[PDB]
């Protein structure tokens, strides 16, 4: 369920190699962000190509 | 019981009118009698089965002519003749329109009235 | 531990014309000794054949793996093949010599 | 299309290959085993 | 062969328990095994329903002179739920090609 | 005062009982609990047929060590003389029934039990007594006067 992924994703990062170590200047990015149009930029031609690769 | 070992005749006497034994080879006979030496004897060796990625004609027949109502998967076996669109060239042309039969058991109730009608006057 | 109606005989559909008996030996060769097989030669059964093993229980396992099982571009349809319908084109005769010497041989 | 047709023949290509790498592999192992086997009936021999 | 349908006429009404006609009885243990197969001995029917419960006696019905089983045998358990599992649930059984048949006593 | 009554009873198995239990005639070594197949405990491994456990058998002709097949065991097995027994041995010394060979858990595990044949059977020429499942091990060795065979063991690998 969508909170468990949100509990696997914390200690998915707690449980990094020297993580949260800032000792030899290491910096870490959390990124989060949307493919805004993706559903309407879709191009059939394309996509018909890409389902002929699966099924 | 009925696994009792059968004859030619008794093969000959079984399966309808029209179909041809054969042998392929001599030699796939002589697989298909060490075959049962080799069901204990090839299953006891090396064998097994794989599939590769690659990018790939499909044939298939319901019963199509207008309509004619839908066919159970087994039921085939009966009506296979049916299938065949091979039409208008005697005897075998009234077995092939005897298949109103396959109306009266499936399809819609108007179906199988007037196909019931049509096979009383007939 | 078997349905009763499945047969030592299984119809298979969905061959091509040019198929070979050697191809057929081969692939069902596998699940047991062929009893033997016939394939239609006729205007219409051409494409259709039939397949009779020594043991039913080959053809068990055959129609549990070869369910839906690939030919060139085909998918065969196998089903187990039915009984009585079509048979008295052949009689019931010849039993008087066969009884005859089984009743000779052992003596019985 | 033709990135389809060359793409789908150059993976096959890569397919025969790989395969014709497999089957060298594979009887290398099977003389490997029987070898020793008759080292194995060899020792049984002595 | 009909008590079979009973239990299913007990079940697809919803009998629920003790008006039961495994009620009719609660006296006794012995139990009735008719059609049983003749090569069949004491102690394999005892191997068998001892199954259910502890079977305490059995006394198979054996003709006298011949010492042969007439085919039938009034067994007694330990235990009355013994018996009560065992005609409601042993019998239309398979034993040698021919269906034995069970019911109180 | 001989014989009291000329019957009295039994308390023994009957014939249709064991019978019926065990039919391929009827058979002995019915197949223990634990019995399951190599390959499905190697699907619990892990393991596809590349790094997966397979026993191979080897054969040599016990006058000749110079395959006759070769034999997977992978697919219990009735080690026998021939019909009934799945694993057929042309071996006229064989009683109808010699042997079995049963992959029992314990990790799966190839086992070979003797059923009392009446001759025996020797392992790694050393014979071993009835009625108790030997482990065997990989490159063991067994001959069913009467020995006109040999049989080894192998794992897939290399």
């Amino acid at each position: 369920p969508p909170p468990l992924l949100v509990y696997k994703w914390c200690q998915g990062i707690n449980n990094l190699q020297d993580v949260w170590e800032t000792s030899e200047g290491e910096c870490n990015v959390m990124l989060e962000s949307r493919f805004e149009k993706m559903y309407e930029k879709i191009d059939l031609t394309l996509l018909n190509r890409l389902l002929r690769l699966i099924v | 019981e009925r696994n009792r070992p059968l004859s030619d005749e008794e093969l000959d006497a079984m399966f309808p009118e029209g179909y041809k034994v054969l042998p392929p080879p001599a030699g796939y006979v002589p697989i298909r009698t060490p075959a049962r030496k080799l069901t204990a004897t090839p299953t006891p060796l090396g064998g097994m089965t794989g599939f590769h990625m690659q990018t790939e004609m499909k044939s298939v027949n319901d019963q199509p002519s207008g309509n004619l109502p839908f066919l159970k998967p087994d039921d085939i076996q009966y009506f296979d003749k049916l299938l065949v669109d091979v039409d208008e060239s005697e005897e075998q042309k009234e077995r092939k329109i005897m298949k109103l039969l396959l109306k009266i058991k499936n399809g819609t109730p108007p179906m199988r009235k007037a196909a019931l009608r049509q096979i009383t006057d007939k | 531990r078997l349905p009763p109606e499945v047969n030592r005989i299984l119809y298979i559909r969905n061959l091509p014309y040019k198929i070979t008996a050697e191809e057929m030996y081969d692939i069902f060769g596998k699940y047991g000794p062929i009893r033997q097989i016939r394939v239609g030669n006729t205007p219409e059964t051409r494409g259709t054949a039939y397949v009779v093993y020594e043991d039913i229980f080959d053809a068990k396992n055959a129609c549990d793996h070869l369910s839906g099982f690939n030919v060139c571009n085909r998918y065969l349809v196998v089903l187990y093949y039915n009984a009585n319908r079509a048979f008295q084109k052949m009689d019931t005769k010849k039993k008087e010599e066969q009884l005859k010497l089984l009743k000779e041989k052992y003596g019985i | 299309y033709i990135a389809d047709r060359k793409a789908r023949e150059a993976v096959e290509m890569r397919a025969q290959v790989e395969r014709k790498m497999a089957q060298k592999e594979k009887e290398k192992h099977e003389e490997k085993l029987r070898e020793m086997a008759q080292k194995a009936r060899e020792r049984r021999a002595g | 062969k009909l008590i079979n349908e009973l239990n299913e006429r007990e079940v697809q009404l919803g009998v629920a328990d003790k008006v039961s006609w495994h009620s009719e009885y609660k006296d006794s243990a012995w139990i009735f095994l008719g059609g049983l197969p003749y090569e069949l001995t004491e102690g394999d029917i005892i191997c068998v329903f001892s199954q259910y419960g502890e079977i305490v006696n059995i006394n198979l019905v054996r003709d006298k002179k011949t010492g042969k089983s007439k085919g039938f045998c009034f067994l007694c358990y330990e235990d009355q739920r013994s018996t009560i599992l065992a005609v409601d649930n042993f019998n239309g059984i398979k034993i040698k090609g021919r269906t034995i048949r069970v019911d109180h006593v | 005062n001989l014989q009291a009554q000329e019957e009295e009873r039994e308390f023994y198995n009957a014939r249709r009982r064991e019978h019926r239990q065990r039919n391929d005639p009827g058979g002995n070594n019915k197949e223990k609990e634990v019995p399951a197949k190599e390959k499905p405990s190697f699907e619990l491994s892990g393991a596809l047929l590349e790094d997966t456990n397979t026993f191979r058998g080897v054969v040599i002709k016990y006058s000749e060590p110079p395959r006759w097949r070769l034999y997977p065991f992978k697919n219990a097995y009735l080690l026998g003389r021939h019909p009934i027994d799945h694993p057929s041995c042309s071996k006229q010394h064989a009683v109808f029934q010699y042997r079995l060979v049963e992959y029992t858990r314990a990790r799966v595990k190839p086992y070979i039990i003797d059923l009392g044949s009446g001759n025996g059977t020797f392992l790694n020429n050393k014979r071993i007594e009835p009625q108790r499942y030997y482990e065997l091990k990989e490159k063991d060795v067994l001959k069913f006067k009467d020995d006109e065979d040999e049989e080894e063991e192998e794992e897939v690998s290399d």
